[PDB]
Order: C-alpha cells, then structure tokens, then sequence
C-alpha cells in the first residue's frame, strides 16, 4: 500500500508514538560510575571518556574531569 | 579486605551485600548473581 509521495530528498521514515519504545523499562545503573554507565546483558558497565583511563583499576573513577550537564 | 556487610567481587572490588540476589549482574564478573537460590513458587508446581 502506498502511504504518500514526497521529494527524493526523503532519507528516513520513523514512527513517532509512545508504544514504539517501552517507556517503562527500568534503568539498571546504580549511580556508581563517575562518567558513562553503559548497559550489558542483565546489567551495566562503567567506561571513561575517550583517552582517559581508570585510576589504579578503580573501574568506577577515571582521570577525566567531570563536566556539567547541558539543559 | 571488604567489610562484613559488603560482598566481594573476585576482581578485588567490594560492593554492598544488598546487591547480591537483587537481580542484576553487578560485578564486572557475573558472580554478583551466580549462585543465587531461585525464587520458590510452590510445592508440586
Ligand atoms: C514494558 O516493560 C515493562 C517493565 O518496565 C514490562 O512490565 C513487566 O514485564 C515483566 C516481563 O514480562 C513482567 O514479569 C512484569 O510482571 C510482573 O513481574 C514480577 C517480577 O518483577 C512478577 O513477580 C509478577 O508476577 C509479574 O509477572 C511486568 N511488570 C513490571 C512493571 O515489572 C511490560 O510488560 C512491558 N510492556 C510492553 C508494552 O512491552
Ligand atoms: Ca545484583
């Protein structure tokens, strides 16, 4: 079925609806990491910004200075 | 060493013992949750 026709400048179609993503999924991170708290199967994993490493294998604290959030 | 009330990850990281059996694999290892007793439902079910 044809929905609609637009210019060949169209690059992507994306559905903008509440049920497109399960909004009620719980964030597993426990406010441990100093910078990034990425996800992994059944949990999370801390990481440092590019170039900075963990201090003395703390695996939560990096050599990078923390930066204020942008609103 | 880790405190009485703090569980130990075998990597040398001490974490609060509450996180054991909380349902998420908290260590860099999976041994925060490996060895947890499964939830008991009912006898004969
Ligand atoms: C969107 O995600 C939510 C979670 O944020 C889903 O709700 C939960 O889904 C799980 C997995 O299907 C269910 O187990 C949950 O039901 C209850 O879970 C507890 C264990 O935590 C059991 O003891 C209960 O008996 C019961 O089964 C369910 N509820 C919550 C909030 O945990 C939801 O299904 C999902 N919805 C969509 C549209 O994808
Ligand atoms: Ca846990």
């Amino acid at each position: 079925e044809k929905v609609l026709v637009v210019n060949p400048w169209l690059t992507q179609v994306r559905i903008f609806h509440q049920l497109r993503y399960n909004q009620s999924v719980s964030n597993p991170c426990k406010q441990v990491c100093s910078h990034l708290c990425l996800l992994r199967p059944g949990g999370y994993s801390c990481a440092c910004p590019q170039g900075s490493d963990f201090v003395t294998g703390s695996t939560v604290q990096c050599d990078a200075a923390s930066e204020l959030p942008v609103t | 060493e880790c405190g009485s009330g703090n569980f130990r990850c075998d990597n040398g990281y001490c974490i609060p013992a509450s996180w054991r059996c909380d349902g998420t694999r908290d260590c860099l290892d999976d041994t925060d949750e490996i060895g947890c007793p499964p939830r008991s439902c009912e006898s004969g079910l």
